[PDB]
């Protein structure tokens, strides 16, 4: 009975080999393609939509900038205005709700639209060097009358409650940020849950002989 | 220990003990000793396969 | 064009170009372009992961 | 290692995924309005079809 | 690139650019010879290219 026995121990190993082995295989699989998107860099993927509104700021930033990892990007969405372009704000982020496209303008926008709509995110941020302001023609003295006050109020704490007021609307559910590689409770449980059937199942036979 | 949560590791330590107590409770009160002894190893088997999947 | 309106409140990206027509003022805020995409989805295989 | 040899290379391979493997041959019609395109108008997978 | 993105990363001096590199992301584009003398001088520092 010892042939029998060692072909047993080899067919276990074999077996338990090749599940550690495609297990192994998915898991690097998975975690090797990056979950997001590269932060703040659609290039080298060719596939995923991607761009802004028709003839927008953003438009007008890019359209004239000359980074490799900008200038691609100008290149192809003006080639592709047909697919990836679109014309209003709204119409881009129903374009990325309902398919895989990159939307891009600025992150106030962003991030009014995400806590309105869990449904899309966000990952970089502050890509573009601009400032928003008050506006006046000529060269006054109440412009800077303006910035004074708005300085002083800085240097005073109010801004901070009005401006998040305006973007509060509805409670923003808590979502994982630095999750780990960790397999997920919902990841092992299967293997709790046969091995206490097969308990259960186990000590009701020897029970009821 | 970062293929499991410290929950995961919970699981396992009571998992272990559940397996110690029956064991024991089956020895002071043999069919239902070796499907006892294959579901454990099974169970060894898949949560040491999910080890080394996420570590490698 | 007209000057009809001396002031303009709203959000007014600074850009070189507007500034030169316009000298606008000190911005109020500051800010910048920023992506946007869909939020994931898990399609985990249950409880019976494995 | 052999299963992820076999898995990371894209099974579908669509677009993109053929600039970056390289053990599928492929081409086109040299210079026939195929790779005209790829040496002008730097695009990233499209540059690295062109190289 | 850089002139797109004028004095945000540039340091006055090396004297305050280390630590702007121990603080963030941030890469150096300095002189090799006071680049590795940084390197001998403050570990975790090492001059990436040639
Ligand atoms: C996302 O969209 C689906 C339908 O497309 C909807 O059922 C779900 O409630 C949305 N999620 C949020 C957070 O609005
Ligand atoms: C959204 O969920 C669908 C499930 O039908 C999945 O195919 C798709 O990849 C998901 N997209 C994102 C960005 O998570
Ligand atoms: C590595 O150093 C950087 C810069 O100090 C820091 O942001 C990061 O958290 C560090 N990571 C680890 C794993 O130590």
């Amino acid at each position: 009975t010892r042939i029998v026995g060692g072909i047993w121990w080899f067919f276990t190993l074999i077996i338990i080999s090749s599940y550690t082995a495609n297990l192994a295989a998915f898991l690097t699989v998975e975690r090797m393609e990056s979950p997001i998107d590269s932060a703040d860099d659609l290039a080298k993927q060719t596939k995923i939509e991607y761009g802004a509104v028709e003839d927008g700021a953003t438009m007008t930033f890019f359209k004239k900038s000359k980074i490799s990892t900008y200038d691609k990007m100008w290149a192809f969405m003006s080639s592709r205005r047909q697919s990836v372009l679109v014309k209003s704000n709204e119409e881009g982020i129903q374009r990325v709700l309902t398919s895989d496209y990159a939307f891009l303008m600025e992150s106030t926008t962003i991030e009014f639209v995400t806590q309105r709509n869990c449904n899309l995110t966000q990952i970089g941020g502050l890509i573009d060097s601009k400032g928003y302001g008050v506006g006046t023609p000529m060269g006054s003295p109440y412009r800077d009358k303006i910035t004074i006050a708005i300085l002083q109020l800085q240097e005073e704490g109010k801004l901070h409650m009005m401006k998040e007021k305006w973007w509060r609307g509805n409670g923003c559910p808590e979502e994982e940020s630095k999750e780990a590689s960790a397999l997920g409770v919902q990841n092992i449980g299967g293997i709790f849950i046969v091995l206490a059937a097969g308990l259960v199942l186990s000590v009701f036979v020897a029970v009821g002989e | 220990l970062n293929p499991l949560s410290p929950d995961i590791w919970m699981y396992i330590l009571l998992a272990y003990l559940g397996v110690s107590c029956v064991l024991f409770v089956i020895a002071r009160f043999a069919l239902s000793t070796r499907i006892v002894g294959g579901i454990w190893w099974f169970f060894t088997l898949i949560i040491i396969s999910s080890y080394t999947a996420n570590l490698a | 064009i007209d000057h009809k309106a001396d002031l303009a409140v709203a959000p007014l990206a600074i850009t070189y170009v507007r500034e030169k027509v316009i000298d606008f003022s000190k911005p109020f805020m500051t800010l910048g372009i920023s992506i946007l995409y869909r939020k994931p989805n898990g399609t985990n295989p249950g409880v019976f992961s494995f």
